[PDB]
């Protein structure tokens, strides 16, 4: 007896701000990642609301 | 007194372009032979280093449906196994719509590996009956049009409910043919006993009949993707497929 | 991408992400693209996860050189119904950022 | 969480690249015995699109014929392939053409054959490469070979004309000097020279025509020509181990795949 | 019996000028092939071994006033961020004055590096009042001039007192810009989107009053020294920069 | 709480060479066995593919 | 000893290939220590080599390529013009 | 400066066709330059070297 794995239905997902519920889940695709760079084109902090 | 001298050797001032080694360049117009690096930072990693990504992800490479309005046996649409399989075109934009398997091995003379047919219906979840899915091995031209249904069952072959809690079956074609590999045939232009294209053809069946109340379709098409394992190709060339006008 | 099939209805839908060009590469080879794929027998919402996909280091809102992403959605199988059924779907698509980095200040809109 | 989200339905980034390796080599029945769970699952669920294939008992293919993979791209493209040809017809006439890796050039002005193909195979491109040239035809022509790159002036591209460029602007940047018969073969590494960082296949509008070439060589002759005889000259180019790919993309159709 | 033989390559007796190792010498005039030795006697040890001279020392690329009829507000003059600015000449002798930074980085193709714009004032030490030195990113041509002063008060830029017991305000340009480096495209002839000259133009503008008496000037002059650090240029060439005539 | 089993729905089952995935499944009935015999009414080994 | 053959006009494509036949009789096929020698065995797997000799006229820029069966190829054994591309004759190598 | 000269030989140019290490290649038309492996499977280990 081998069972095989089916897709999630119910989930809490979604923004703290900005929620929906549904019914019929799926698994979100993501590839790659945030390549950092050695080289960067500009030379500034990045922006937040600390610095504005 | 310095003693310095070689043989001219012969076939010499003549341009070697099959390999990689001779292919290379002596020569570079870089200021002191400056090197370039690797920087991971705009694409994040998506990098190709093999041939593989165009062919295991699975590809549409043919389109037909099953209406429930046809005898039990009858042949729906043969597939002739191989990379080189395609049917699909667009009008807008107007494009012979290729497969990403069909690009790949189309730059080769042989091909080989174990091809997996990922046919995906389109069902409600009360369309109920059976299809078969029946490889007949070979090369592309025998007359399996005349193999009857139970004549069909003497050949290995799976079957697949149409309802159910999944809609596509992952079919791994076996390496089957006389040859351990198997001739671009289509860049040549004629038949000849021993070049072939396919290792074999595979007609989907009427296995069972549809059935389905009328609140919901008469029909249930089904998408044929294009993927396979442990491919490999050898002896490039340049070759644009022509579509398979089935 | 959120839809909402009745499960009378049959068909199937595709969303792609496509960066650059709705060029001369094949429809039937979409599924190199990190995508979606839509039926009316399984699920009804997927999401997608795509990184920055560009030729210069970063991008610009006032002057872009050219979309970074775009999305299209082609008819992946055709919406096929019995009598009184629903001949509609709907479709919603949503969108946010992630891991987001801002620079260039400017005074002016 | 890092956002402060969640996530219900199974689905994420796809298309990761370089699955398996295609050499044919073993890692008995592969299947068999056990049902198989491989044929019949979930093509919406990313996760049960990526299970181990298989609907009949199969063994062990065995190994290849060949230690030279076929299926690499570093030793699959090192054959070069056409680019471009062009002949001389008078005195001094300055030659330019350009790299551009745009499927809208249709060729000869653009990419042929086997490079339209390949170079609109992805999305981002990023390395250098190599050119492969032959000269044929009229002998004892001393012409000058010269690269420039992107911002920096030269000539028109894709037109035979007379030099507008001065010998202190050519001699700067860099070029070659040879004869047609000392050596007659260049095999030359092409520089890769930009501030933008990578090139793309296929843009549209001012993206197109700016971040899809990266490069161009432009060539001047002298001494040519004698008693009648024409000189062409024929571009191949081939590939280096330096480049890498990104972002593979859906191939071309049979209709722009155009061959010369 | 000897066995000397090589192959006749491609690309032979073709000259290679682009590096250092190709256009080296392989002979030489020198009997017995003599080494000429260092002597650090008739300099005393000032001794060039990298482009960072020129460079880092301030030179000066502009010049402007500073009047006291001005409103508060009012745009004195933009400086595009870049180390090919210069607008300054010469009479006696006839000679556009270039700057030893634009000397430097014109003969190449891209630039990067964090500019420092140096403004040495000239005032007496009771000529008071305050100036702004506003930074705007981005290419060399957009409307800043349309940006008002409140709104040039959103982009990051420093305030300096005319007097005080110093004159000289060093502003640390940071890079900022869409690509990793700058085209040159003063080379080219042709605006074009994607290809630049500047990463961001520099507004002086009037951020206060030159309250003064009589019995010293009503104007304050502001000298525009030209300096930078971690500098870096790539891809050469030869090309003579014109004034920009603002 | 005591649940009550049901039946298999899904599984790959079928031969090596004759292959069907069912989504509704069954158990198959099986009563007896191969019965060996003290008296075989032949005195032959049993055929095969080597000896054919 | 393979083969000989010379060319007469301009951008005229040879084809000779290499049949292992014994039916093929010289020229066209095995001629005298080839014919004898794959005649002696049934079955041959391996590479070989090639050793051609330029004789006659100068300063001719031509090009030798190899295909492999199942491509396509021009008529072997005549000489004619090209009917193949260059694109197809670059890529193969 | 670069150090490399060779005086050019006699008998320059000439095909020698009698042994075996003359009449190799230096060159091929093998991409990468691949080897092609031995397989006693279709002939059963009937092999001649002598």
């Amino acid at each position: 007896e081998q069972m095989i794995q089916s897709v999630d239905r119910t989930a809490v997902t979604g923004a703290s701000y900005f929620t929906s519920v549904d019914q019929s889940s799926v698994h979100t695709a993501e590839v790659g990642s945030h390549q950092i760079e050695p080289l960067k084109t500009s030379v500034d902090k990045p922006g937040s609301k600390k610095t504005q | 007194m310095m003693r310095n001298e070689t043989r001219v050797s012969t076939t010499e001032n003549v341009v070697n372009l099959s390999n990689y080694e001779d292919a290379r360049a002596k020569m570079s117009f870089a200021l002191d032979q400056e090197d370039w690096k690797s920087d991971p930072s705009q694409g994040g990693g998506i990098k190709i280093t093999h041939f593989t990504t165009w062919t295991s992800i699975p590809t549409l490479a043919a389109q037909f449906p099953f209406n429930a309005s046809d005898s039990v046996g009858q042949q729906i649409k043969v597939i002739p196994v191989d990379p080189y399989f395609f049917q699909m075109t667009n009008t807008n934009p107007d494009q012979k719509c290729i497969t990403a398997l069909a690009s790949i091995c189309q730059m080769f003379c042989f091909w080989r590996g174990d091809l997996v047919f990922d046919f995906q219906v389109f069902p409600t979840k009360y369309h109920s009956g059976r299809l078969l899915f029946c490889f007949v091995p070979g090369n592309e031209l025998i007359d399996v049009t005349g193999i009857t249904l139970k004549q069909a069952t003497t050949a290995p072959c799976a079957v697949m409910d149409i309802a159910g809690v999944q809609s596509t079956l992952r079919f791994r074609v076996p390496w089957i043919s006389d040859t351990p590999y198997r001739v671009n045939r289509y860049t040549k232009e004629a038949h000849q006993k021993g070049e072939y294209t396919a290792i074999g053809k595979l007609i989907v069946y009427c296995y069972n009949r549809l059935t389905s109340p009328s609140n919901v379709a008469h029909h249930v098409r089904v998408n044929v993707y294009l993927s396979a394992i442990n491919l490999e190709c050898f002896a490039p060339l340049y070759h644009a497929m022509d579509v398979t006008t089935q | 991408v959120q839809i909402n099939p009745t499960p009378f209805q049959q068909g199937g839908l595709i969303c792609a992400m496509v960066p650059g060009d709705q060029s001369y590469g094949s429809i039937a080879s979409l599924t190199v693209y990190p995508h979606g794929l839509l039926n009316c027998n399984i699920n009804n919402v997927v999401r997608i996860k795509v990184p920055f996909i560009y030729t210069r280091g970063a991008y610009h809102f006032k002057d872009p050189q050219y979309p970074v992403w775009e999305l299209t959605i082609r008819v992946w199988s055709e919406l096929n119904i019995g009598t009184g059924t629903s001949a509609y779907t709907s479709l919603n698509v949503l969108a946010r950022f992630t891991d987001l980095e801002l620079h260039g200040l400017t005074p002016l809109s | 969480d890092d956002s402060g989200g969640f996530s219900t339905t199974v689905s994420t980034e796809q298309n990761v690249p370089d699955p398996q390796v295609g050499i044919t080599t073993m890692r008995m029945d592969v299947s068999g015995v056990q049902a198989p769970v491989g044929a019949i699952t979930t093509i919406e669920d990313p996760v049960l699109a990526k299970k181990v294939p298989e609907t009949f008992p199969e063994l062990k293919p065995g190994e290849s014929r060949h230690t030279s993979d076929h299926m690499s791209i570093y030793k699959f493209m090192g054959r070069s392939h056409f680019l471009c040809t062009f002949t001389f017809n008078s005195n001094n006439k300055e030659y330019t053409f350009p790299i551009t890796l745009s499927s809208t050039s249709n060729p000869p002005h653009g990419l042929p054959s086997t490079l339209r193909w390949f170079f609109n195979l992805f999305q981002l491109y990023r390395g250098p490469l190599d050119l492969t040239i032959i000269i044929t035809g009229a002998t004892d022509v001393d012409g000058m070979a010269w690269f420039t790159p992107v911002g920096l002036a030269v000539d028109t591209p894709w037109v035979e004309k007379e030099s507008a460029l001065q010998i202190d602007y050519k001699t700067a940047l860099g070029a070659v000097r040879f004869n047609t018969r000392r050596t007659g073969n260049i095999q030359i590494r092409l520089p890769w020279y930009s501030y933008l960082y990578a090139v793309s296949g296929a843009l549209d509008g001012l993206g197109d025509k700016t971040d899809s070439t990266f490069g161009l060589v432009s060539i001047q002759i002298a001494n040519y020509n004698h008693s009648d005889e024409y000189l062409s000259f024929s571009c191949y180019l081939s590939v280096t181990e330096q480049s890498e790919f990104y972002f593979p993309r859906a191939p071309l159709n049979s209709n722009a795949m155009l061959s010369t």
